[PDB]
């Protein structure tokens, strides 16, 4: 992922003010809300039955913050990006069989919550940089498809 | 399809824009036009410039279709004919563009709507905007 | 969005296919769990073997289902209500495997209508098949 | 990509029997009469109006043969179809920006296109390996993607 050095800092910004215990549930919640057939690979977590069962799910929670832990590598390794998520591709493509587009969607829900969660601070241009690290980490995620 | 509840979620949600239809319609553009630029090519002659007057005018456009097919949500083929022959038939815009704008609604109705975004309401936006994208990707004249 | 031009070719081509409607669903199926796998995940009790008998009583009822949605063209959401609670709310299968389950049963038509199978049929068929896979992934009550 | 010894050979066999004239053209115009919307990137070809106006275009058919010949290059070479199709790729996603979703859309009209021509022949197991093939020329097609 190429992230002027302009992106780069609003970016990094961004992210320092993000809490880490909260929005990666959040997005993954919202995943599973917004996108349903996405439950049937978390029927482990117990209750999903609802919108609010889902959000207020403890499992969904914590498995969020391990989530959100993953984009924060990905930030920090936007130049081997590919080499940062080759477990977790291995992961998700031969053991759990996710179709990619879902990785497109998670990352598309999480730039729904930044906003969200941001306002009018997470601009145009603060998005179309975000959007270039989700794009990568669905991809980097995808690769072993490849 | 849309749900008894999503049409409810819709049209409480949308309901709220109001007014700020052509800012937020705009926001959407830009949102769009930024975050991918490869949408551009649909706006050859068009200034996509920041706080350009053509796309704050088209995007009051984008806006009130929306409006009006929130409000014809029970019968949007029909509604939103004239529109799917433009996107379908003669801009034979890519579906995936679509997609793309839709999501860039949803960003901007929640860094504008807080307490409205609840997670049930970003559902029914989301299928409402692709149900509204089906249509217009659709050719049935 | 089905328009009356696809209406035509949908009913006239599955009449086409008539009395091998069962048979073609049940090879659609077959090459569907062949071609990807991961769709097996999703009937763990079947026989999935070639020729097995419960693949081909499956494919009836999918058949069926089809040929009941031909019928209701203009109403599918409500005559697909019960199958859409089943694949959308309580199996939740991923959209994905509705485009290749379609996918096979274009593939399946094309090898058995050799003389029927034309461009606007195929374009026709293909939409069907979006359309009642939209209604299915689509909780609507 | 993968493709065991059986699929290999039957893959091989199969396309010793494909007319190299045609069917590039059939499943290149089957692609713009089911999605219309690729008609926007083949303007320069002439009339496009109606499946007989695209099945007949002769701008269509010889393009089409030069799209199965590519198709032919990825069958020679099925351990690295990324490598063969690498031009292409910097074709289709840099200067095209087509989007890779029709990658695989006429990947999997050009499989119709041969059931169509083999009728019987084209088995379940046939499918299966040429799905493998289109999939893995697809991929490799959007590579320039990621
Ligand atoms: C797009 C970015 C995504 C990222 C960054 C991500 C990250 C992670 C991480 C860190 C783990 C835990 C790894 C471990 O246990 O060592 C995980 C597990 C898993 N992920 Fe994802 N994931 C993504 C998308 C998805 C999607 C879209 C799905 C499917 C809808 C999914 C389904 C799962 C499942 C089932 C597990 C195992 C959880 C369990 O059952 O305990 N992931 N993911
Ligand atoms: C939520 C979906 C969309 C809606 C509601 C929508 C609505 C509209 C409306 C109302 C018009 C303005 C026509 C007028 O002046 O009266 C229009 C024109 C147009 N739209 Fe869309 N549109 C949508 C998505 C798209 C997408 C995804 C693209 C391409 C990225 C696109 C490209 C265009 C173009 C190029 C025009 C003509 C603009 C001009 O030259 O003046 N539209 N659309
Ligand atoms: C055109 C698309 C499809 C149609 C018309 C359709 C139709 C049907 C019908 C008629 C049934 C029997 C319902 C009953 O017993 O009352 C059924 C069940 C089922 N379908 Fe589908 N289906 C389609 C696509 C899919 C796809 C893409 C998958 C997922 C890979 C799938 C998975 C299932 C499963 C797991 C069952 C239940 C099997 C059992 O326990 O007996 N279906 N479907
Ligand atoms: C997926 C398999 C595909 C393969 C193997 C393929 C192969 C080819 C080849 C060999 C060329 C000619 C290269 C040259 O001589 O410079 C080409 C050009 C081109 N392709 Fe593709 N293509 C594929 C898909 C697509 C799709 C899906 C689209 C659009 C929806 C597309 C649009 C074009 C265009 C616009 C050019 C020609 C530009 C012109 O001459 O005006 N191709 N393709
Ligand atoms: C660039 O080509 C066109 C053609 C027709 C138009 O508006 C008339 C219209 C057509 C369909 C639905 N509503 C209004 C527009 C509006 O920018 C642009
Ligand atoms: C209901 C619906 C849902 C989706 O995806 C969530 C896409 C399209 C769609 O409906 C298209 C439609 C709407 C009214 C009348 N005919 C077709
Ligand atoms: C008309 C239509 C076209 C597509 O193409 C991808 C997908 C879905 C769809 O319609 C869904 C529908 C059908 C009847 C009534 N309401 C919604």
């Amino acid at each position: 992922v190429h992230l002027t050095p302009e992106e780069k800092s609003a970016v990094t910004a961004l992210w320092g003010k993000v809490n880490v215990d909260e929005v990666g549930g959040e997005a993954l919640g919202r995943l599973l809300v917004v996108y349903p057939w996405t439950q049937r690979f978390f029927e482990s977590f117990g209750d999903l039955s609802t919108p609010d069962a889902v959000m207020g799910n403890p499992k969904v929670k914590a498995h969020g913050k391990k989530v959100l832990g993953a984009f924060s590598d990905g930030l920090a390794h936007l130049d081997n990006l590919k080499g940062t998520f080759a477990t977790l591709s291995e992961l998700h493509c031969d053991k759990l069989h996710v179709d990619p587009e879902n990785f497109r969607l998670l990352g598309n829900v999480l730039v729904c919550v930044l906003a969200h969660h941001f306002g009018k601070e997470f601009t145009p241009p603060v998005q179309a940089a975000y959007q270039k690290v989700v794009a990568g980490v669905a991809n980097a995620l995808a690769h072993k498809y490849h | 399809v849309l749900s008894p509840a999503d049409k409810t979620n819709v049209k409480a949600a949308w309901g709220k824009v109001g007014a700020h239809a052509g800012e937020y319609g705009a926001e959407a553009l830009e949102r769009m036009f930024l975050s991918f630029p490869t949408t551009k090519t649909y706006f050859p002659h068009f200034d996509l410039s920041h706080g350009s007057a053509q796309v704050k005018g088209h995007g009051k456009k984008v806006a009130d279709a929306l409006t009006n097919a929130v409000a014809h949500v029970d019968d949007m083929p029909n509604a939103l004919s004239a529109l799917s022959d433009l996107h379908a038939h003669k801009l034979r815009v890519d579906p995936v563009n679509f997609k793309l704008l839709s999501h860039c609604l949803l960003v901007t109705l929640a860094a504008h709507l807080p307490a409205e975004f609840t997670p049930a309401v970003h559902a029914s936006l989301d299928k409402f905007l692709a149900s509204v994208s089906t249509v217009l990707t659709s050719k049935y004249r």
